[PDB]
């Protein structure tokens, strides 16, 4: 199993940030399998963002919902996360890990550092 | 606020040490799935143990979890200099996955 | 020739309590020991026939019903037992011969936030006859002319979702269950090995 993120490394204030996580080794067709996103500010703790299940049932974090619409494409095995209204708080690392029910986030990717400022 | 972890620990090399991840919050559910991650100095966290006392095949046989009620005691036996790293706990609440405040382990 | 057991026990998605999947399984050299390689089999008890001496006996027509229930309700699938899933949406006779197989499965059924996919009839008028399945989803009455499609004194929709999440106790976890109905009197052996 392998995952890899990609997207724009730099972004300006109040902008729509996009990221694409491409995986290999598994698909989004088998039961239990899902894909979620996580961020980590420099020197701070990690945090949850959203989740897309294998049944196309989607979930977001309560505090920061009504944004970061997570979409997907099962043909080329790619997941897309898009969160608008960039703030200087949103400058952090981002990881896309695969979730099973008990083994929560057992397979993480690489992660891309992205900055939000003028 | 969601979980709770001590600031840091430093155990002499070759000994054992336990870390606590108290929930400090009512209705975290049944508090049954609690996973632990190994954070390197600028690397992607690696899964060490999941399902409390369980452990994924591929890692050592020294890490072992436990539960004194509402918390997860992550244990480390035979402390080696390789273990200097950050450690985190993770467990869903009713609405969404939450993480721990982090813990630092430096061997001296 | 074998018959559909690995297509009744390995189904990707199971039906709801009020929408069980009836089936017939005949014309096969039937080995009832493919079960034992499946799972720990939390709930497995047979009525009218012993499980050990099952593989030899032969049957007339074998029906299989598959659905999903909650944790503390597996006890209610039994002959003559009253409850809320047994008296409202699934009831089997008192002379039942066969048996039931339930194995906790919450690695494929509970999502983070609540899987609102499995429902169960909570309100009705009276009890149902054995193996009587209904799908109607009208809005339940309110004694007088109800609040049809509106709210008020007592206008309560009949279906209610289970909503499984990974923080529920073992009593509230989803359980998959299959019920096999046999016939044994004067039987023209058609499914047995």
């Amino acid at each position: 199993i392998t995952l890899k993120e990609s997207g724009p490394t730099l972004v300006k204030p109040t902008q729509t940030l996009t990221l694409t996580c491409t995986f290999s080794g598994f698909s989004l067709s088998t039961g239990g399998v899902s894909v979620g996103w996580i961020r980590q500010p420099p020197g701070k703790a990690l945090e949850w963002l959203a989740l897309i299940y294998w049944d196309d049932d989607k979930r977001y974090s309560p505090s920061l919902e009504s944004r970061l619409t997570i979409t997907k494409d099962t043909s080329k095995n790619l997941v897309v996360l898009t969160l608008t209204n960039m703030d200087p708080v949103d400058t952090a690392t981002y990881y896309c890990a695969h979730k099973t029910i008990p083994t929560i986030f057992d397979y993480w990717g690489q992660g891309t550092l992205v900055t939000v400022s003028s | 606020s969601a979980l709770t972890q001590p600031a840091s620990v430093s155990g002499s090399p070759g000994q054992s040490i336990t870390i606590s991840c108290t929930a400090t919050s009512s209705d975290v559910g049944a508090y049954q799935y609690v996973s632990w991650y190994q954070q390197y100095p600028g690397k992607a966290p690696k899964l060490m143990i999941y399902e409390v006392s369980k452990r994924p095949s591929g890692v050592s046989n020294r890490f072992s979890g436990s539960k004194s009620g509402n918390t997860a005691s992550l244990t480390i036996s035979g402390l080696q200099a390789e273990d200097d790293a950050y450690y985190y706990c993770n467990s869903y609440t009713t609405s969404s996955v939450v993480f721990g405040g982090g813990t630092k382990l430096t061997v001296l | 020739n074998l018959c559909p057991f690995d297509e009744v026990f390995n189904a990707t998605r199971f039906a709801s309590v009020y929408a069980w999947n009836r089936k017939r399984i005949s014309n096969c050299v039937a080995d009832y020991s493919v079960l034992y390689n499946f799972a720990p089999f939390f709930a497995f008890k047979c009525y009218g026939v012993s499980p050990t001496k099952l593989n030899d006996l032969c049957f007339t027509n074998v029906y299989a019903d598959s659905f999903v229930i909650r944790g503390n309700e597996v006890s209610q699938i039994a002959p003559g037992q009253t409850g809320n899933i047994a008296d409202y949406n699934y009831k089997l006779p008192d002379d039942f011969t066969g048996c039931v197989i339930a194995w906790n499965s919450n690695k494929l059924d509970s999502k983070v936030g609540g899987n609102y996919n499995y429902r169960y009839r909570l309100f009705r008028k009276s009890n149902l006859k054995p193996f009587e399945r209904d799908i109607s989803t009208e809005i339940y009455q309110a004694g007088n002319k109800p609040c049809n499609g509106v709210a008020g004194v007592n206008c309560y929709f009949p279906l209610q979702s289970y909503g499984f999440r990974p923080t529920y106790g073992v009593g509230h976890q989803p359980y998959r269950v299959v019920v096999l109905s046999f016939e044994l009197l004067h039987a023209p052996a058609t499914v047995c090995g």
